[PDB]
RNA sequence: UCCCCCGUGCCCAUAGCGGCGUGGAACCACCCGUUCCCAUUCCGAACACGGAAGUGAAACGCGCCAGCGCCGAUGGUACUGGGCGGGCGACCGCCUGGGAGAGUAGGUCGGUGCGGGGGA
RNA sequence: CGAUCAACGGAUAAAAGUUACCCCGGGGAUAACAGGCUGAUCUCCCCCGAGCGUCCACAGCGGCGGGGAGGUUUGGCACCUCGAUGUCGGCUCGUCGCAUCCUGGGGCUGAAGAAGGUCCCAAGGGUUGGGCUGUUCGCCCAUUAAAGCGGCACGCGAGCUG
RNA sequence: CGCCUCCUAAAAGGUAACGGAGGCGCCCAAAGGUCCCCUCAGGCGGGACGGAAAUCCGCCGGAGAGCGCAAGGGUAGAAGG
RNA sequence: CUGACUGGGGCCUGUAGAGCACUGAUAGGGCUAGGGGGCCCACCAGCCUACCAAACCCUGUCAAACUCCGAAGGGUCCCAGGUGGAGCCUGGGAGUGAGGGCGCGAGCGAUAACGUCCGCGUCCGAGCGCGGGAACAACCGAGACCGCCAGCUAAGGCCCCCAAGUCUGGGCUAAGUGGUAAAGGAUGUGGCGCCGCGAAGACAGCCAGGAGGUGGCUUAGAAGCAGCCAUCCUUUAAAGAGUGCGUAAUAGCUCACUGGUCGAGUGGCGCCGCGCCGAAAAUGAUCGGGGCUUAAGCCCAGCGCCGAAGCUGCGGGUCUGGG
């Protein structure tokens, strides 16, 4: 499926790798959504920053 | 008091340099080791210092044989 | 547990396996002498000669001349010329040596 | 008192205490045991003191089982010296103990005697403990 | 004796929960079967204190099964000294090995002489018939003085019972006491 | 195409140790000598040659055994990536992902290729 | 080929000390005083109670060990101050804490009374003069109800002394 | 104060401390090359001197011996003799 | 397009862990060399040794420099994503090479330090811009282009100061704990579970008695309350040649125990939550204060609300890229 992604927490203070995972999804600011196809890689980063971001499975 | 201790030698950076399934050129260092932690095999030559290197080009092939120790193979493309 | 025999066998045969050329296994029984060439990377016995099969007699060494030439001839029929002579646990002398000669004498390369 | 008669390294690092009692966490030899309940070291002076207390309270019969040994070399520098300039001297031999460790086993003793003696030994030791008994749990161990 | 206990089949539930629910995670098995199961913590404690490894235990399965089995092994929370998982050896046929109790019938005369009886092995290692499992092997501990000990070579066993250890493997010793009389010399 | 043997190989003990039985048709081994080839820091022990009186005793081959050994589950847990809290501290809890070693069950007295020979 | 060019990436081929007679530049990047954090040490207090205490663990005690508190000792660190935070001692002036020396109250006693021991509550007031020594400290003299321990930058030098 | 081994050192490498341990400043003309041949330690038992341990023999041993010197690694299917 | 990062796969690792297979350490046994002892004792050996004590065996452990094992993870190659103030190459200019706090993993240290020294991450530095945390660089939230008398939210709060609930339901605490520290102690309290007896009547208050020869190691002449060697039956509730006062003598008191009078719990265990003491330093105290007790405390459950320079809305500026 596709994945509406809602950045819902600041990345400050978290390790730079997790931030780069945010950049991999293109998420740049708070309250930023991005519907992105549920791929094992993209879902990889998404799982990596699940605590920082909201995942809403969309089409 | 004093200190008998406090001295140590430089780091050697020993160990494997190329991993299995990793294309390489002949004459390249593979296992900067001490003794034979890996014994060379197919197309794998070993310098005087036990260093393993690709005799030929091709692919790195790690292969243990249990009682026969761990071998390395460069199987060409 | 190994023996001087066994350890010696693995010794020479490892020394020759390290080369890569075809090994020429050599069996020397009390009443027979056997021989063959094999591709270790295939574990496949290519050509097989033997005093047992060749049905020879006389000096066992001379019989090794016999089977040595024979195996050399069959091998040449197979084209294999450069080949490693596995003397195995045997001392390179007598029956084994003269057999290797008969393979050379048979026209084989080593 | 209790101390390793020889060791490959006189001095030694401190190390972390986190985790549980790896081995020796069930009544194995004696009838009753005084398990630890909080990670901490114990000096051989402390261990031997607690043993002497136990043997006092029993005073007849019974058999103390010291299922811990103070092998780790406790270390402290001479007093009033600036930091550094080497590692301190071997101040004594302690034994690391985590929760779950069956420290002391008393056998050949009535229930009340062993319970009380182990209680006193608990007061002599620097850690909260828990007198216990051998059970099928221990029997399964 | 027969110590029954209702058995429950944990399917995939996290044993953190079951343990949180007073349900002791466990498993019964043989060379034929294997089932992730769970039982009441307090029930298995009640029974198992009676129903130690020495004793047959009959699981009361939910489907109606009643397997006379054995607790070959049990996991213990080292931090709490609490059980955390049971290894139910489903005691089917083909006589197997287990631990029988040990009955020190009598008193060591050295114990009568102030000695202290130290039980080396409190249970015995035996491979006996699954349905003829003796729960006691008494011991002639009368002829014993301080400094005395017994070994496997002297235990008399019932029929069909097999010593599953070395005959020279001792079982208990009559050791000297712990006396304050030897302490003032120590202070 | 099946069985046995003889040589090799790979997998690297579930493959080993042990005990038991068995093999001589062939094969092999032991063996019968040391003139010769060859050799012993002495020795035909080994090595080597000629040979086949005898024997399968040994060795070795194969089967049986779990005694040893080795392998070993399932579960469970320790442990831990990550995210959470607690604790004065030593250190500890939770959710999330991974996940042991130990033991237990149990399993193994090998599998398989190549070639040669013999038999069916 | 000549390297203890070993301070071993080797400043010359060639080189040691002292300064309170000192000077300059800097530094709170770094010590001495203080203050700060820790409380190792120090003081105090509790736990166990071995043993003592005619007996009797607990009137008095308290082996072996343990747990604390404080922050007066000596320490550790080096955080502010090295374009200055004047350092011991004494004098003056005090203020405060209580872990109370006396005075107030009380409990127990191995409290007959008296005098005591210990502990609890108690900080209002007091807690002497002198010899020695720079001293604090301590000893001593004579007394007292007592002759407290400490904090206040080891109080107090833009208050004195030196 | 330079270099080697180990731990520190967190399963890549590297990784500090006046941290925990030790070594080196050479040696071998064979202790090098190659060919061939052998396999140890250890234990038992028996064995003149002769032992605990000399050399001998038989029995069991995968390496626990050795490998010029620290440690480590490597290693008898040899780098050991 | 190669980047960080991610997924798939391959492989390298010896750490945590675990374990004793090696090295050592190690507790207790068995067995047992061997040495010590006793006799035996020399003419030489031998018997015992609850002496130590090889080695081995069993049980139990231990380790940074131990490893039969061994993760999680990490590294690397390739494939896929990944267009980013990403990456790579070459030139130019740098500045920095005093760092620090925090968390985690270690060493030193005293498992002390706002300590030191390292690794990993982070933040400050340079973000002492903003909200919370009272105040406070690194703790929580959050990366400030600007303006707006707009809105939703973050941590955190909603009884006044001070905006939002004296908001709801359920508990617990009575210490102002909350709103400071341990060991240790405790009929605190609440809630659990376990055992004992409860009407062949419970605890319970009562009551009525509770003993003998009297004698034994018989002596500090107390058969029993004094040092011990003791503990027979019986006086037809049956109460001990006793449990503590008089006992170098009896007493008498009392107790375990015998009935009944009441008539329902009583009693003891272990666990958990929240509390108490433990708890003394120096200018005046204080939860930030006021004040707070079915809370305005703690825990659980709910909703809503407040809440920043986060985000959203509007307007504008400016840089890069695309038109």
């Amino acid at each position: 499926p596709r994945l509406k992604v809602k950045l819902v927490k600041s990345p400050i203070g978290y390790p730079k790798d997790q931030k780069a995972a945010l950049k991999a999804l293109g998420l740049r600011r708070l309250q930023q959504e991005r519907v992105l196809e549920d791929t094992p890689a993209i879902r990889g980063n998404v799982e990596k920053v699940a605590h920082l971001v909201r995942v809403e499975v969309v089409e | 008091g004093s200190t008998r201790n406090g001295r140590d030698s430089q780091a050697k950076r020993l160990g494997v340099k190329r991993y299995e399934g990793q294309v390489v050129r002949a004459g390249n260092i593979l296992v900067r080791q001490r003794g034979t932690r890996f014994k060379p095999g197919k197309n794998v030559g070993m310098g005087r210092d036990f260093t393993l290197f690709a005799l030929v080009d091709g692919v790195v092939e790690f292969q243990d044989r249990g009682r026969l120790g761990r071998y390395v193979h460069v199987r060409p493309l | 547990r190994l023996t001087a025999y066994e350890r010696r066998k693995f010794r020479v045969r490892n020394r020759i396996k390290r080369t890569g050329r075809l090994r020429l296994s050599v069996f020397r029984s009390l009443k027979h002498i056997y021989a063959q060439i094999i591709d270790d990377e295939k574990g496949v016995t290519l050509v097989s000669a033997s005093s047992l099969a060749l049905k020879l007699k006389g000096n066992k060494t001379e019989v090794a001349r016999q089977v040595g030439r024979a195996l050399a001839e069959k091998a040449l029929a197979l084209g294999i010329k450069q080949v490693a002579f596995d003397r195995g646990p045997y001392k390179y002398h007598g029956r084994v040596k003269a057999l290797a000669e008969g393979a050379r004498e048979g026209g084989l390369e080593f | 008192m209790l101390m390793p008669r020889r060791m490959k390294y006189r001095k030694q690092q401190r190390g972390r205490l986190k985790g549980a009692t790896k081995g020796g966490d069930y009544v194995a030899f004696g009838d009753y045991g005084l398990v630890a309940l909080e990670p901490a070291w114990i000096t051989a002076q402390q261990i031997e003191a607690a043993r002497v207390a136990m043997v006092r309270h029993f005073r007849r019969g019974g058999k103390i089982f010291i299922r811990i040994f103070p092998d780790k070399p406790y270390t402290k520098k001479p007093l009033e010296v600036r930091m550094g300039k080497g590692k301190g001297n071997v101040e004594g031999y302690v034994a690391v103990v985590k929760p779950g460790r069956v420290m002391f086993e008393v056998a050949g003793v009535t229930e009340e005697q062993a319970m009380e003696a182990l209680r006193i030994a608990g007061h002599k030791l620097p850690i909260k403990t828990k007198i216990v008994r051998r059970d099928a749990y221990d029997e399964a161990q | 004796m027969e110590y029954r206990l209702k058995a429950y089949y944990r399917e995939g539930e996290k044993p953190s929960a079951l343990r949180r629910a007073g349900k002791l995670p466990g498993v019964m098995y043989n060379r034929h079967l294997n089932r992730k199961v769970y039982v009441d913590l307090v029930e298995f404690d009640k029974v198992f204190r009676q129903a130690s490894i020495h004793h047959v235990i009959v699981l009361e399965l939910p489907d109606g099964q009643s397997l006379p089995t054995l607790v070959r092994q049990v996991n213990l929370d080292k931090r709490r000294r609490r059980p955390e998982h049971v290894d139910f050896f489903v005691l089917s046929d083909e006589p197997v090995e287990m631990y029988v109790p040990l009955r020190f019938v009598g008193t060591p005369a050295g114990v009568r002489a102030g000695g202290v009886l130290q039980e080396i092995h409190r249970d015995i290692l035996v491979k006996v018939s699954p349905r003829n499992i003796p729960e006691f092997i008494e011991v002639d501990v009368s002829g014993l003085e301080i400094g005395d000990s017994l070994h496997a070579s002297d235990l008399k066993l019932p029929p069909g019972v097999e010593l599953a250890v070395s005959p020279e493997e001792t079982i208990a010793a009559v050791v000297p006491p712990e006396d304050v009389e030897k302490l003032a010399e120590e202070a």
